[PDB]
């Protein structure tokens, strides 16, 4: 029964780690959207 | 004839100052346009 509890606890810990990695990838996408906007406005500045 | 030569020199002086004023006025107009397109460049530079 202790081994069952440890297996399920490791499953919960890797669910928490997956949640952290998913949130960090969402924050990286929210960064790269604004950086795409910056490079596109640099393109408008060079095209002027 | 000396009077004719004197007014020929005066006509040459006036007639070259007229063309120099035309060139100066054209340069002022087109620099006035360039210094507005540079303001547009500096408008995009803050959006970046």
């Amino acid at each position: 029964r202790a081994n069952i509890n440890d297996i399920k606890a490791n499953y919960d810990r890797r669910e928490q780690e997956w949640t952290l990695q998913k949130n960090q990838a969402d924050k990286d996408a929210e960064q790269l959207a604004h950086q795409y906007t910056s490079v596109q406005e640099q393109l408008n500045m060079a095209q002027k | 004839v000396s009077s004719v030569i004197q007014f020929g020199n005066s006509l040459q002086s006036v007639l070259e100052r007229q063309d120099n004023e035309a060139m100066t006025l054209l340069f002022q107009q087109q620099q006035q346009k360039v210094l507005q397109h540079t303001k547009d460049i500096q408008n995009n530079n803050i959006q970046v």
